[PDB]
Parts: structure tokens; C-alpha cells; sequence
């Protein structure tokens, strides 16, 4: 899906 | 106020000095910013600053000039106009860096039978135009920096044609604000008008303004004070009236960094 | 919370007046402008105002690419006596006048810079020879880095300087640059010198230009035709467009009223009369 | 990472929106949002120390 | 498979972010993240066996 | 190397430091295409001796 | 300390200046009193004081003198020795009143083969005797106040017999501490000894001492520094050894009252 | 994911 850093 | 207080009657006290006035037109705080010390979040030189407080943040009176029907206007630069003023000047020349705000109080009284109006403008970075049409940007440090005597405006541009030994001074034309822009627009700069029927002074509180938190006071002037007759001096039916104009200026919240031996500039 | 595209204030209906309230009377000596609106001096109706100031926000006022320079380069025959022309430009907005005047409504500014490059070429000699499609190298040389002396010397290697290799006839080249100033804002005006003249030093030694700070403020763009020499000479021009994105400005100034005369605020004799004749009582 | 904002719709044919995704690490590469703020002109139009009441005498 | 990271915003006009999607199987094809770590210089600046206390004599 | 900072030998003020070493990271120091060679080729007339 | 710390190895930092030493004999705080600013309960002039802090409270190095087998001794007065030192001197001459404490660091190194001992004495109100036997109390301001060069002691009293144009200077006899009392007793004053085999410096921290909270720095010296060879310089078998002596002094907690125009004294 | 202004 989406990773967030 | 019902207890007598007025917009026209003020008292300013800084250090061991007090100014009174009974005919003010309120007072101006440039861009709504009161002078402040440099904040830690905006700080840059890391050494402990010198902050002379009452020793330098006090009212210094410069040499009085004279307004006549032929006056085209006067100009001063800050901090340059104050470079020889007591411990402010000393603290300035002993340090690489310095920043300061100012209270500028222009004084000019006359009588109910005189008339005339002085525009008093505080300009940030007041770059003035040179006298040459052979070389641009050639005004010398010595001529750019008159100290307390200031300089004057002229109604006529007159080019320095001596190419062997050029004058290297400014040629500030009044309707062009000495910088190539129209004087009628100078009102976008923080200002007051001394209109003799209304008031006998102008008071401008100036914050330190710069693209840096602190800088070389000796190399760079932050503010310029320009005084121009918007309506000429006139009295009764005298052909040659004169009234004096006196500038008193106080540094405010000034701090200095980079202490070393004293700077001894070439001023002539 | 008020945004640039919000509608301006409504006009409120106001009726007749007879009081000690005097909005019309003021005193400009104070340094203030009288904050009046029509309902202060005339009778008004209620109007629901829809107009906004969206297009005059600082960003929108500047949101356009302006031409700041034209660089000339060529690629001659190998047999020429004259060297292959590569161009060297000191980056600035002061070689042209239009963007300069707009930026100079203000004393200081911060912005990210968008540079767009339009490249055109032509034949010069009344020949009949052709040239294959040219590739151009636009090298940014920051103050300190070695400036090219020849179209083909070692500096065009660019191991660390940023370079754009542009192919002729493709979309105009474009890059962005952050706020790169060494100060907290760009100074459009610097009332000062870069040197203090000391008494104990000669006049020459203490001298410097009025209003100039870092001699090489932002460095250089150097442009070349990468193609080797060709029998038929082609000349090209690189037009540079600057747009200030994400901009902030401080301390408003009266706009330039007489023609620019150099990078400083100087003016030339003969250009000092902008205003025209018009009679005081003539509409 | 998509940003969805509304358009101020001028000529008409709900809220119409548009989408923005940043493709680069450096904010300098970003387009301009044009989502800007306004402020009061007072620091330039009323720089006086004592607040001006327009119905009152400017000088008292 | 989208990676959403924040930008360090330098000049200003919340957190502004940007999006990254890898298009290839080989990590060699990937762009550089620039999301890098720092370390202490000690292995080069203080390679001594006995820990240095800077207020103390370096030699005792 | 002596790990000193200005407050060790002079009087200092409090400064909130904003600068970073982002552009001198190993990656950022090398994050540029450098020219390593120029190869020459041609396509002549079929009639050439070379 | 087990982490290496020593009585002999010190670092002193004031303003932008640091002194190090690896051969000290501890350091002295005169009468156990560290310098302090004037307290409100003891205050006297009511105007806001100037307190220049790092701009003046920093180490100033005076001109280096030379110790030889014929040296009888040297003396300096405070604040006089510092009257021309950067912004301390400026702040001093611009104000009627001023008070200050000091860190005095006397420097003199030699070698394990040299010998000699300097008594370094800080004397409150160090009144010195004049050269005349026709007039008492006649040493002129100019001769009483040498500035940074200081003065010297003599082993012989020699009266000024020119009555037409009298010298009007001190004639400070060393075994009489220049004031009519025996030098062997000078140890009741705050002191250290620079004995070359043991140490290469003396450090005296001096509080402001006076019968007043604040006074005229220009008219009155609070402390005197007297350096005398208690055991003469000697080296190997050389007949004419020389080693230098350097004074570095820092004002501490100095504050000034009564700001006006600068004092311009007759010093010659 | 998505921010919404
Ligand atoms: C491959 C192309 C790279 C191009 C890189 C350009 C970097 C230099 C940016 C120059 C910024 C110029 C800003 C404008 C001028 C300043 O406002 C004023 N003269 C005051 O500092
Ligand atoms: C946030 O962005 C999560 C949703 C991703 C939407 C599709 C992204 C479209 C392609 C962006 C490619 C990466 C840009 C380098
Ligand atoms: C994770 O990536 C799930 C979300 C997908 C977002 C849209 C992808 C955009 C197009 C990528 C194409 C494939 C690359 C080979």
C-alpha cells in the first residue's frame, strides 16, 4: 500500500 | 484623557536623557516593530555580545542645520551619523559586528505666522545615486559616509566631468529621492511630516532592519534619514526666512560581537 | 486565516449623519493613512462583494518566467582563425529591466529559483552545408570553481558542478534551485561597502564599490556546443528565464522611475524627466 | 502522499478539486501552491504608536 | 507500494511530503533516498585506547 | 584531536543552531554525474581506404 | 585528582580571553572576597550604572619589563595601569564614577638552572613617598600615574634638590616598600611569591576595596601592584642574566556611574 | 495516503 517516513 | 493627556504632548526618556514636546503629531513605530535584542533562535556569532545599555542607548544631538527658501533637503545614514557619539561610537569601532535600533527625533519650531512642511523619511538600505556618467557605483566610502554633518539633496543632476581626479560623491536629486524613484512615493517608507502649522517635530522609532541578524556597522548603513521640504519655508513677507532643524537620535537595544582592537577608518 | 482568494469586505448600507464624529477630517503629519471606506463620507447601499485580491498576492505578482539574459555560442569550421565561442555569464537579474523593476518594489526577498532555457540556432554563412543536431552543455560554476578557458578544457568534466546537457529541438530545459543566499534574505539594495578603508592602509587598498557586497555573488553559467567543429558554422543563442517560486518579500519601495543605469541605483543625465506636461485645471 | 485541494471555480458549465503529488525530495522542486495568506496593511498604513480611531480627531 | 517521506522545507511560500515508487526489481535501479545517517568522528579524532576527558590533562 | 568547542576557551551566548551537514554526507558529496571518457566513432563512405 | 587535576595547572577564562599555566602555586583571593557588583543596600549614585561586562572584563597584557641582577623592583597602580586598555579605559574616562575588581596574573618563566624569587604584592591604597625633603605630598598627578609602564623601586633615597623646577616624582625605596614601612612585613598584604624553582606565575584576584562603594577612578587608585626581587636573579655562572616579566590584568564586575563627555587628562 | 485542503 503505502509506507510513511 | 480627561486628566489632560495628549497626542501632541510627549516625553521620551532614554538613559540620562529626556526629550519633551508640546506639539507632536503622535509618533511612528516603523513597520509596527519596536527595537529588540537579537533572539537566541535567530542568533549567529557565538561569542558573548557586548550590550552597553544606558551608556549608548541615550539621546545624541547632531549639528543643527538651517532651513531656508533655497533648501532642497538633507540626508543622514545610520549608524554613520552616530559614529562619533560617545560610548556608542566607541562600542561600534571596537567590534567587528553590531546591530541597533533607533529613536529619531527631528526638531523644528517656528510660529503661527510661518508655513512650510518637511517630509521626514526613514528608508531601509537608502542607496543613493552617484555623480558620474562615466562610472557607476563609484561613490567613495568617505563621501558615502559624512558622519553627523550629513549630506544634502539637489534639484539638479550635474555630472562630474573631471575624469582625472573624479569627485566620487553622490548627486542625490530631490524629486527622484536621490535614488531614481519619485519622491511622492517615499510615503511607503516609515515617515512623519513636520507641517509648521500642525507640529514642531517628528518621531520615528526604528527597529534594526537587515537581511542578516547582525552585520558590519562600519561597512554598512542600515537606515537612511531623508528630510525634504514638501512645501517650502515661508514667513510673513520676508524674502529670506530661516528656521533651524535639529536632529536628536538615540540607539536602542544595541549589541556588538567580535571584539578586537579599534577600527581607525580613512574618513577624509 | 484570511486567504488571498477570499472575497473583499461587503459594503454596508449607511444613511444620513449629523454628529461630532469626523472620519473625513484627519492629519497626515502623523505618518498614517486615513482608513476610510465610502460609507464614511457618502450614503451607501448594501453590496455583497465578490471580488478578491488573488492575482496580486506576492506569489501571483511574480508567478511568471522573465528573460534575464541571452547567451551566445557557436560551432565553427575547424579551420577557423577565431576560437570556438563558448559563453560565460555572471548570474544576475540586473542585465534586463523588467523582472528587476518588479523585484525592486521591495528591499529584501526569499525565493526558490526556477530557471528555464530556450535555445535557438541558425546558419550564418551563405553556404549550402548542413549541421547535425546540437547538444549544449550549460554548466553552473559557483564562486571558486575553475572557469573554462576553452570550449573543450578539463572543467567541462563537471564532477561536482551541476550541468545540463540540452538536446536541440527538445522541450526547453528547466531546473530549480533552493534559496541559496548567504544571508537570511536576498538584499535587492545594500547601502554599504565590502571593505572598510583604514587610515594606516593606502586608499587603493581600502577601496571597494558602493553598494556591492560579494564580488561574485552567485557564480557563473558557462555554455558550450558539445559537438565537434563542423564545416558549416552554426550560431546559437540560449535565452534564460527566471521565475521566483515560493517567494517572500520585505520593506516596500517606490518603483524605478527613471531608466536603469548600471547594477546600482545610479542615473544618467538626460533620462531624468519621466513626467509629461499636463495643465492643473485640465481633465 | 496525494494532496487534494479545491479550486475556486469561476465560470460554470459541488466542490471541484484537483490533485497534487510531489515527485522530488527537495521542496525547491515543488510547484507553487498559490494557497496564500493575506494580512492587514497596518504596519504601513497606520504605523503610529497610539491606535487610530477614524471617527475621532487624529490630533487631540 | 508507495513510499511517502517528508521534505526538509527551506524557503516557504504542516509537513510537505513527496512520493516515491520503485519501478524495477533491482535495487541498483533505484534513485538515491538521501535519507542518510551521521556518525561521531571519534574513530578518527579520538582513536586512543584510554577515553579522553577534555578538561583533564591529556597526559597524566 | 582536542574535541573543543568555543565555550571551552571564550565566553559564549546561547545560540539555537539551525545549520546541518546534509550536503556533505558521502552520498551528497558524490551525487553528480562526472565525465570519465570520450569515445570516438565514425561512419565513412564505403569507398574509403581506412 | 586521580583524573590528573593540579594546583599547579590552571586555566582562567574571562571574555574572549584565556590564560593557561602549568606551574602555578595555587591562586590568591584577596581577603577571601571575590569581586562583586555594587549591592542595592550599599548603593549610592542613583542613576542606572553602565556595566560593560565582556567588553571590559577581559585580560589586558601590559608592556613586558625585564628582570636583571640590578633590578630593584617595579610598581603599578589600579585602575591607572589599565586607563588605556580598550573599552575598559573608554568606560572609565566617560564616567565620573567607577568601581572594579581585578584578576592580576604576573608571568615569569626561566629554567631549572635559574634561581630567584619575586614577591608580588597587592596593596590597598598604595601611597608612595615623594622625592623631596623641602615639600611633602608634592608628587604630581602625571608622575603618580605612569599608566601601563609603571614605575620602579630604588635601593637609595635621593632627594630632589632642584627647587626652581622640582621633579615632583616618587622616590620609592625598596626595603621601605616605597612608603616608610619595612618590606619584610609586606606579606600582611595579599600576595604570592614567584620562586623560579617552584612556580612561573602569580595570580591575585582582587575585590574592589575602598572606604566608599564607588569613587573617581581618574582621581584615585584603589590598588597598587608591587613586584620586588626577594631573592635576586641568578643563572648558571652568567654575570648578566635576564628574564622577562609580563603582567596581564583583567577588570572584574566593573560598573560606572555619572555619564558625561570624556575626560581628557593632562598626563605629561 | 491523501491530504485534503
Ligand atoms: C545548471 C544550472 C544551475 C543554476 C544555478 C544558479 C544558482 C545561483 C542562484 C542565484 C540567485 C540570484 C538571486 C538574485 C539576486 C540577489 O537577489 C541580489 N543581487 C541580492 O543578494
Ligand atoms: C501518496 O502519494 C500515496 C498514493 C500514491 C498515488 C500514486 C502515485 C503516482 C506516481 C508517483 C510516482 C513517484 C514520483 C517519484
Ligand atoms: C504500491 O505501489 C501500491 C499502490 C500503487 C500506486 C500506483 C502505481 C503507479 C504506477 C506504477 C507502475 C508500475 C511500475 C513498473
Amino acid at each position: 500500500g503505502s509506507s510513511s517516513t | 484623557e480627561a486628566c489632560g493627556y495628549s497626542d501632541r504632548v510627549l516625553q521620551l526618556t532614554l538613559g540620562n536623557s529626556t526629550i519633551t514636546t508640546q506639539e507632536a503629531a503622535n509618533s511612528v513605530v516603523a513597520y509596527g516593530r519596536w527595537p529588540e535584542y537579537l533572539r537566541d533562535s535567530e542568533a549567529n556569532p557565538v561569542d558573548q555580545p557586548t550590550e552597553p545599555d544606558v551608556a549608548a542607548c541615550r539621546f545624541y544631538t547632531l549639528d543643527t542645520v538651517s532651513w531656508t527658501k533655497e533648501s532642497r533637503g538633507w540626508w543622514w545614514k545610520l549608524p554613520d551619523a552616530l559614529r562619533d557619539m560617545g560610548l556608542f561610537g566607541q562600542n561600534m569601532y571596537y567590534h567587528y559586528l553590531g546591530r541597533s535600533g533607533y529613536t529619531v527625533h527631528v526638531q523644528c519650531n517656528a510660529s503661527k505666522f510661518h508655513q512650510g512642511a518637511l517630509g521626514v523619511f526613514a528608508v531601509p538600505e537608502m542607496c543613493l545615486a552617484g555623480d558620474s556618467n562615466t562610472t557607476t557605483m563609484h561613490t567613495s566610502y568617505q563621501n558615502a559616509n559624512p558622519g553627523e554633518k550629513g549630506g544634502t539633496f539637489t534639484g539638479t543632476f550635474t555630472p562630474d566631468n573631471n575624469q582625472t581626479s573624479p569627485a566620487r560623491r553622490f548627486c542625490p536629486v530631490d524629486y527622484l529621492l536621490g535614488n531614481g524613484t519619485l519622491l511622492g512615493n517615499a510615503f511607503v517608507f516609515p515617515h512623519q511630516i513636520i507641517n509648521l502649522r500642525t507640529n514642531n517635530c517628528a518621531t520615528l522609532v526604528l527597529p534594526y532592519v537587515n537581511s542578516l541578524s547582525i552585520d558590519s556597522m562600519v561597512k554598512h548603513n542600515n537606515w537612511g534619514i531623508a528630510i525634504l521640504p514638501l512645501a517650502p519655508l515661508n514667513f510673513a513677507s520676508e524674502s529670506s526666512p530661516e528656521i533651524p532643524i535639529t536632529l536628536t537620535i538615540a540607539p536602542m537595544c544595541c549589541e556588538f560581537n567580535g571584539l578586537r582592537n579599534i577600527t581607525l577608518p580613512r574618513l577624509q | 486565516a484570511a486567504t488571498s482568494r477570499d472575497a473583499l469586505p461587503n459594503t454596508e448600507a449607511s444613511g444620513p449623519t449629523h454628529s461630532k464624529e469626523i472620519p473625513a477630517l484627519t492629519a497626515v503629519e502623523t505618518g498614517a493613512t486615513n482608513p476610510l471606506v465610502p460609507s464614511d463620507t457618502v450614503q451607501t447601499r448594501h453590496v455583497v462583494q465578490h471580488r478578491s485580491r488573488s492575482e496580486s498576492s506576492i506569489e501571483s505578482f511574480f508567478a511568471r518566467g522573465a528573460c534575464v539574459t541571452i547567451m551566445t555560442v557557436d560551432n565553427p569550421a575547424s579551420t577557423t582563425n577565431k576560437d570556438k565561442l563558448f559563453a560565460v555569464w555572471k548570474i544576475t537579474y540586473k542585465d534586463t529591466v523588467q523582472l528587476r523593476r518588479k523585484l525592486e518594489f521591495f528591499t529584501y526577498s526569499r525565493f526558490d529559483m526556477e530557471l528555464t532555457f530556450v535555445v535557438t540556432a541558425n546558419f550564418t554563412e551563405t553556404n549550402n552545408g548542413h549541421a547535425l543536431n546540437q547538444v549544449y552543455q550549460i554548466m553552473y560554476i559557483p564562486p571558486g570553481a575553475p572557469v573554462p578557458e576553452k570550449w573543450d578544457d578539463y572543467t567541462w568534466q563537471t564532477s561536482s558542478n551541476p550541468s545540463i546537457f540540452y538536446t536541440y529541438g527538445t522541450a526547453p530545459a528547466r531546473i530549480s534551485v533552493p534559496y541559496v543566499g548567504i544571508s537570511n534574505a536576498y538584499s535587492h539594495f545594500y547601502d554599504g561597502f565590502s571593505k572598510v578603508p583604514l587610515k594606516d592602509q593606502s586608499a587603493a587598498l581600502g577601496d571597494s564599490l558602493y553598494g556591492a557586497a560579494s564580488l561574485n555573488d552567485f557564480g557563473i553559467l558557462a555554455v558550450r556546443v558539445v559537438n565537434d567543429h563542423n564545416p558549416t558554422k552554426v550560431t546559437s543563442k540560449i535565452r534564460v528565464y527566471l521565475k521566483p517560486k515560493h517567494i517572500r518579500v520585505w520593506c516596500p519601495r517606490p518603483p524605478r522611475a527613471v531608466a536603469y543605469y548600471g547594477p546600482g541605483v545610479d542615473y544618467k543625465d538626460g533620462t531624468l524627466t519621466p513626467l509629461s506636461t499636463k495643465d492643473l485645471t485640465t481633465y | 502522499g496525494a494532496q487534494v485541494s479545491s479550486q475556486k471555480v469561476g465560470a460554470h458549465e459541488s466542490t471541484i478539486n484537483y490533485t497534487t503529488i510531489n515527485y522530488y525530495r527537495d521542496s525547491a522542486s515543488n510547484a507553487a501552491s498559490k494557497q496564500d495568506f493575506s494580512q492587514d496593511p497596518s504596519k504601513f498604513t497606520e504605523p503610529i504608536k497610539d491606535v487610530l480611531i477614524k471617527t475621532a480627531p487624529m490630533l487631540n
